[PDB]
Order: structure tokens, then sequence, then C-alpha cells
């Protein structure tokens, strides 16, 4: 219900570790999947943001867990955020002209078109 | 229209008659309309046919064009000229578009010529719009093909 609604806060999967029959294991692998999905996206989202802000809505427990987890993903390789590489690429969609490369072979489309007539 | 003939002898006509020239050959006898031409033919000569000699080599000479035509097609048609054509095509299309719109309300019957009288004028308004779309298409085809093609090859 929560996951479909998009209230990640409400999930009851980052607290479904404590009550378990032997469920705790399954809950943990599923949790890791949830954390990743958000983690890649956030990079694109914004530039160099606080460590504390980057633990909060990254579903992390401590800045130590964030450092190791962020590093594999490609942000916070050091002790300083590196969100900035990823973020800048996304925002301008209407700027890019390698020209000939981008045109993508005008010749082919033309040739398809001409043949019928 | 050109003809070849052969003279016929006076003694030949009386005894032989003119169909004797016709034997052991093609035997086509020409009529070059009526009037003086035909009348004079009959009183004077026998006309016989023309064939053309040809050879493969002879053809090959004729067919030959230009070195320059090689680049001609390639040539990147100016945007300016293209734009003139593009403007010309959209304006005719708009005028016809209306006609097209009224036309489709009817036309439940086959026979496209009847639809042409109804929609008014020779040929259907659907066909008029296509004719214009096609002319633009031809200009466009040389330009776009040429545009990429030129840049890559000289580069």
């Amino acid at each position: 219900q929560y996951l479909m609604e998009g209230s990640y806060n409400k999930v009851f999967l980052a607290k479904g570790n404590i009550p378990a029959e032997s469920y705790t294991f399954f809950i943990d692998i599923l949790l890791d999947t949830i954390r990743d999905e958000i983690a890649g996206c956030i990079e694109k989202a914004y530039e160099k943001i606080l460590f504390a802000e980057a633990t909060r809505i990254l579903f992390f427990s401590t800045p130590k867990k964030m450092t190791d987890y962020a590093k594999k993903r490609g942000w916070l390789l050091g002790p300083n955020n590196y969100y900035s590489f990823a973020s800048q690429q996304q925002k301008p969609e209407d700027s890019t002209i390698p020209s000939t490369e981008l045109a993508r072979q005008v010749i082919e489309y033309a040739r398809q078109l001409e043949m019928i007539v | 229209v050109i003809d070849a003939f052969r003279l016929i002898n006076a003694n030949m006509m009386v005894l032989g008659h003119e169909p004797r020239q016709t034997t052991s050959n093609l035997g086509h006898l020409n009529k070059p309309s009526i009037q003086a031409l035909i009348h004079g033919l009959n009183r004077h000569y026998y006309s016989i046919t023309i064939n053309y000699r040809k050879n493969e080599l002879e053809q090959k000479m004729l067919l030959n064009l230009h070195k320059k035509s090689w680049m001609e097609g390639l040539t990147l048609q100016d945007y300016s000229e293209h734009c003139k054509h593009n403007e010309s095509v959209v304006k005719e299309m708009l005028e016809l578009a209306k006609n097209y719109n009224k036309a489709v309300e009817e036309e439940d019957k086959m026979t496209p010529e009847q639809l042409a009288i109804k929609n008014v004028g020779k040929q259907d308004p659907k066909r008029h719009l296509e004719e214009h779309v096609d002319v633009l298409m031809t200009s466009n085809i040389v330009q776009c093909l040429a545009a990429m093609l030129d840049t890559v090859v000289f580069k």
C-alpha cells in the first residue's frame, strides 16, 4: 500500500526487522533494494548537500553507513560529497550538438522515404 | 517522316505491274497522307521501307552524359530555394484543405471521377494535396540526403 502510494516514510519495512518469525532475513534483503533505488536517484537530484541531509532521506542509520554505501554508488568517494558530477548532467536537455553524430544518418531516413515514389 | 524509293520502269508496269518490286523483300508500301504526295507516288515510283542499323558500341556513345553530373546530384540544395518551395507547398495545401474537408462528408460511392465533378474540378482534392506534398518531398529528398552526405565525405 505504502510503496504504491510513494510514501516511503510510511513503509513499515525499515521497522519490520524487529518482529520476525524468522522473517528478519527477507526483510533485510528487501530493505537493501529500497535503499538503492533512492540512492542513485538522489545523485542526479542536487549538488553537494550536507552529510546529515544525505543520511536522512538516504534511509541510513549513521554517517558511517552512508560513507561506505555512497562510495560504491559513485557519490562521496571521499569525506566530501561528490553528488555534483551526476547532478549537472541532467538539468540542460536542450543543449547538445555534436551535430553529424546527433542527426543520426539523415541519408537512411531519406532513402526509406524516397523509395515508394 | 522520310522515305526511300526506287524507280520503276515503263515496260515493267504494263507487263509486270508494281507488285513485282514487292517480292523477295520486306514489301512495305508507304502512304505519306493523301494529296499530291500519294498521287505522285503512284504515277512514278515504288516506295520501300526503312530499317535502322545499330551496333552496341554506337549506343554506348549516345547514352554518355557528363563527368559533372556525378557531383550534380550530390549538391546540397540551398536552404533558401528549398524554403521558397516549402512556402509554396504549404500555401496551396491550406486552400485545398478546406475542399478536402467538405469532400469527405459525402463520397460514399466509388468511381473517383464522379467525386472530382462533385468536389469541383478535374481530379479529387485529396489527390491535389498529395501532389503538392510529393513535390516538396522530392526537394526535401535531395536536400537532406545531400546535407549529411556532403559533410561526411569531404571531412
